């Protein structure tokens, strides 16, 4: 076949990453999956003129294992190739339909050669124990997974591919994103799995090897809650009155007058203060208020997407996306129904967010992680299955918006 | 027209070879060099080049107080030079060693004179030997073989000397070979002369491929001085720490000290480095001298006895367990051993980072736990077994109430004080019957004059003056007033979201005094009820101790 010509952008160096350390369980799992793909020309060993390197990383998506490459070094440095030039664009209906399904389609790009000068940018590293050996050394031979100039190099056989389903149901939408395809329909759950299982077989007799839908029209941004007590106390009055304080910054028009009313004087925090009807009034009107949606908030496609995530105890994380503080275009909230850990919620909720944001913006947001950096680089396998990676920083500051957002 | 085949190198992109002029030298200088030359010239190392070439770089010819040896500084070439793979940056740690029945140690000699350089990079490694006075053209001589000295030399050699021992490799499988810089150390767990027989052969495949290797009357000896170690048949050590004793520091000498107190920290169980390091904060040169703390006195007098006994570690059985054992030395500090066997120990360490101004011992136990797990990652391929001094009902109850995601190993308690435990819980709602004090605290940023105040539901009123300090040292101040002033049970409320933030994390440790101080006064109290409410936002008692304060 013919490559398609890849450049970096100009002035622009390979990737230079270091390889974390990896257990022998997952040091032994990359040597046999690496043996197999060097037998099978997916890839090469390469010598020591090759001063480029990715991590690589053994997880399960489940009694075998498989190679993830974080790419999002040389993704950042690939950008002008996957981007801009051979972009895949966006449809923004997948997120107005009411359900989806994701469609692991990452094994097409195996068939299809990368261009010989680029191969040298994917060299990555299976590590030694103890620094007992050299690590071995590889590069890529064919378009690599986690890679976007791979489904872009392959845009135009998935579109020919793609071209007789999309003909026969002019209704549904695919979008792909990396190596997953989107598939959303208004049909009937059995009917809607139907056409996602034709659609499986039609990709299968064209040659490309296919492996919990998605609904997005349930999806919203949440409203402010404001509790209900049948005897209100001082401390839960203040509580009130500062949880309104705060929404005042994104909704205007909350009073707290007649509700800072009720506290005149220096009383007891378990005082039991009687809810005047006039000040029910206030608490009801900013009820209503926070039932209301905010105005002004607008995506803007050439600024980072943030996501926060906040430990709310009990299984919950409650996370919030933005571009610019305090415009959500997206809150929420995760439930791990869970033989469950902090890491594991948090590893879950962090996929569930980015699948989220995939079906809403067409990118992955960055992460704000409540956890230490180094426990994150070490656990954060064991519960990943996605084949991207998003990128992510770690708060050390507390959320006194914890309860704020609970 | 080498066996070895060699690596392809290429200048980076937009750049010529080298054209630094050669310095003249002494006619015996001279004289060491053309003799030097002539023999690596028979040896094929080096080869005499025409007229064309236009490139050179410096060569030397020093001695040592005798046989002279050549000396090039590539600086400029390897400016020039493209980037490698980097070499082995980490070395392995004796302490993740497999115990082998024998162990050999061979050095590869004249390692980097026996690999070819690539034919179309050779140009770019013409030197010149000066004629006496210039009266005569130099002679020039060009490379054939890696560089000493040459950016490309560690890798390219490195990677040469792993294709030429995949043959061998092959047809012994049982013959464990490490690499690092010109060593190779074997060990088989084989019959003394069986392995005696297979070093042999390694040593005739190895002279086949060119590289020198030595015999059995010349090979090292345990214990071996590796790296900093000394290694034993059946123990390994570091190598002996030399703490110096001086009137006067410099910041070089206490760097040199906690380097060298780092570094018996691997086996030598106890070692603090804390007091001494804090000396070294805003360091700004290092002939600034640093008066010694009373406390960095004592941390390094401790240090010295803990050196005085002598120490080992074990090698390391796949076969047996993985234990780590956790154990608080002071406040702030931690020490560590990892064993398969109950008094075998692998290897010690130590953790003391604070990682910020206040900490609490829950989460610097599970820091040093995070700490353990990695190192025990990268030396042994796993995590160990766990035996900490927390119990399941402390670490549970922190885990759970604190803000970030943790995750807790397996582990058993072990009941050998200190044990790790929480000082005090705030309480979750407030206290009735106990009196609320609210709080407040201001400070003029110009003057730098402040005050910390309470107003209470019992009609109580209280301003202490503060001489030097800032609106946030204040509003802990008022804070600590409030616990300073009342009973075994109080309510505190307070607008200052910097002091909540402080408190609620409920710290035991500070490196601010007045944190300690009420660290201390909410020991002593039975129930603390933190609140928080918007400033200047008319809520009773918020406003007047407001007013209190502001007059
Ligand atoms: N100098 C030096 C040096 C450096 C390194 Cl990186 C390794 C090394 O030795 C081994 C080499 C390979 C293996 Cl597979 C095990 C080794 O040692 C395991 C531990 N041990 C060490 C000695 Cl000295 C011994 O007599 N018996 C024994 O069991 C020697």
């Amino acid at each position: 076949i013919e490559t398609v010509p890849v450049k970096l952008k100009p002035g622009m160096d390979g990737p230079k990453v270091k390889q974390w350390p990896l257990t022998e369980e997952k040091i032994k799992a990359l040597v046999e999956i690496c043996t197999e793909m060097e037998k099978e020309g997916k890839i090469s060993k390469i010598g020591p003129e090759n001063p480029y390197n990715t991590p690589v990383f053994a997880i399960k998506k489940s009694t075998k294992w498989r190679k993830l490459v974080d790419f999002r070094e040389l993704n950042k440095r690939t950008q002008d190739f996957w981007e801009v030039q051979l972009g895949i664009p966006h449809p923004a209906g997948l997120k107005k339909k009411k359900s989806v399904t994701v469609l692991d389609v990452g094994d097409a790009y195996f068939s299809v050669p990368l261009d010989e000068d680029f191969r040298k940018y994917t060299a990555f590293t299976i590590p030694s124990i103890n620094n007992e050996t050299p690590g071995i050394r590889y590069q890529y031979n064919v378009l690599p997974q986690g890679w976007k100039g791979s489904p872009a190099i392959f845009q135009s056989s998935m579109t020919k591919i793609l071209e007789p389903f999309k003909k026969q149901n002019p209704d549904i939408v695919i979008y792909q994103y990396m190596d997953d395809l989107y598939v959303g329909s208004d049909l009937e759950i059995g009917q809607h799995r139907t056409k996602i299982e034709e659609l499986r077989q039609h990709l299968l007799r064209w040659g490309l090897t296919t492996p919990y839908e998605l609904h997005p029209d349930k999806w919203t941004v949440q409203p402010i809650v404001l509790p209900e007590k049948d005897s209100w106390t001082v401390n839960d009055i203040q509580k009130l009155v500062g949880k309104l304080n705060w929404a005042s910054q994104i909704y205007p028009g909350i009073k707290v007058r007649q509700l800072s009313k009720l506290l005149r004087g220096t009383k007891a925090l378990t005082e039991v203060i009687p809810l005047t009807e006039e000040a029910e009034l206030e608490l009801a009107e900013n009820r209503e208020i926070l039932k209301e949606p905010v105005h002004g908030v607008y995506y803007d496609p050439s600024k980072d997407l943030i996501a926060e995530i906040q430990k709310q105890g009990q299984g919950q994380w409650t996370y919030q996306i933005y571009q610019e503080p305090f415009k959500n275009l997206k809150t929420g909230k995760y439930a791990r129904m869970r033989h469950t850990n902090d890491v594991k919620q948090l590893t879950e909720a962090v996929q569930k967010i980015t699948t989220e944001s995939i079906v809403i913006w067409g990118k992955t947001p960055k992460f704000k992680l409540p956890i230490q950096k180094e426990t994150w680089e070490t656990w954060w396998t064991e519960y990943w299955q996605a084949t991207w990676i998003p990128e992510w920083e770690f708060v050390n500051t507390p959320p006194l918006v914890k309860l704020w957002y609970q | 027209i080498s066996p070895i085949e060699t690596v392809p190198v290429k200048l980076k992109p937009g750049m010529d070879g080298p054209k630094v002029k050669q310095w003249p030298l002494t006619e015996e200088k001279i004289k060491a060099l053309v003799e030097i030359c002539t023999e690596m010239e028979k040896e094929g190392k080096i080869s005499k080049i025409g007229p064309e070439n236009p490139y050179n770089t410096p060569v030397f010819a020093i001695k040592k107080k005798t046989k002279w040896r050549k000396l090039v500084d590539f600086r400029e070439l390897n400016k020039r030079t493209q980037d490698f793979w980097e070499v082995q940056l980490g070395i392995p740690h004796p302490a993740g060693l497999k115990k082998k029945k024998s162990v050999t140690v061979l050095d590869v000699g004249d390692a980097y004179f026996s690999v070819p350089l690539d034919e179309d990079f050779r140009k770019y490694t013409a030197f010149t030997i000066p004629s006496i006075n210039n009266e005569t053209p130099g002679i020039r001589y060009q490379y054939n073989v890696l560089p000493q000295g040459w950016k490309g030399s560690p890798a390219i050699f490195q990677s040469s000397m792993t294709k030429i021992l995949e043959p061998f490799a092959a047809q012994n499988p049982d013959i464990v070979i490490y690499q690092y810089m010109d060593d190779l150390y074997v060990g088989s767990d084989l019959e003394i002369g069986q392995h005696r027989t297979k070093i042999e052969e390694l040593r005739q495949h190895l002279l086949r491929w060119g590289l020198t290797t030595p015999d059995k009357k010349h090979q090292k000896e345990p214990p071996f001085l590796w790296m900093g170690y000394e290694l034993h048949p059946d123990k390994w050590t570091v190598q002996p720490i030399v703490l110096p004793e001086k009137d006067s520091w410099t910041v070089n000498d206490i760097q040199k000290l906690v380097g060298k107190l780092n570094w018996a920290s691997q086996i030598y169980p106890g070692i603090k480095v804390r007091q001494l390091s804090k000396l070294l904060r805003g360091t700004k040169a290092l002939t600034e001298v640093i008066p010694l703390t009373e406390e960095a006195e004592l941390e390094l007098a401790e240090n010295r006895e803990i050196l005085k006994e002598p120490v080992h570690g074990v090698y390391y059985d796949p076969s047996k367990d993985l234990i780590a054992e956790i154990q608080k030395q002071g406040q702030g500090q931690w020490t560590y051993q990892i064993y398969q066997e109950p008094f075998k120990n692998l290897k010690t360490g130590k953790y003391a980072r604070m990682r910020g101004a206040h900490t609490n011992d829950v989460k610097q136990l599970t820091e040093a736990v995070q700490k353990i797990t990695t190192e025990s990652i990268v030396i042994w391929g796993k995590t160990p077994k766990f035996k900490l001094p927390i119990q399941k009902e402390t670490w549970e109850t922190w885990w759970t109430e604190y803000w970030q995601a943790t995750w807790i190993p397996e582990w058993e308690f072990v009941n050998t004080p200190p044990l790790v435990k929480l000082w005090y819980q705030l309480e979750k709602e407030p206290i009735v019957g106990a009196e609320t004090f609210y709080v407040d605290g201001a400070a003029n940023r110009e003057t730098k004059l402040g005050k910390a105040g309470y107003v209470t539901n019992k009609g109580r009123q209280k301003v202490v003056p503060l001489t030097n300090t800032t609106n946030q040292k204040t509003e802990l101040q008022a804070i600590y007033l409030a616990l300073q002033d009342s009973g075994l049970e109080v309510n505190i409320v307070t607008d200052s979201q910097y002091a909540l933030g402080i408190i609620q994390a409920q710290p035991d440790k500070s490196e601010s005094e007045l944190v300690n101080q009420i660290i201390e006064q909410l020991i002593k109290k039975e129930k603390v009820y933190l609140a928080w409410v918007p400033a200047h936002k008319g809520i009773g008692g918020n406003e007047q101790v407001d007013k209190l304060v502001s007059a």
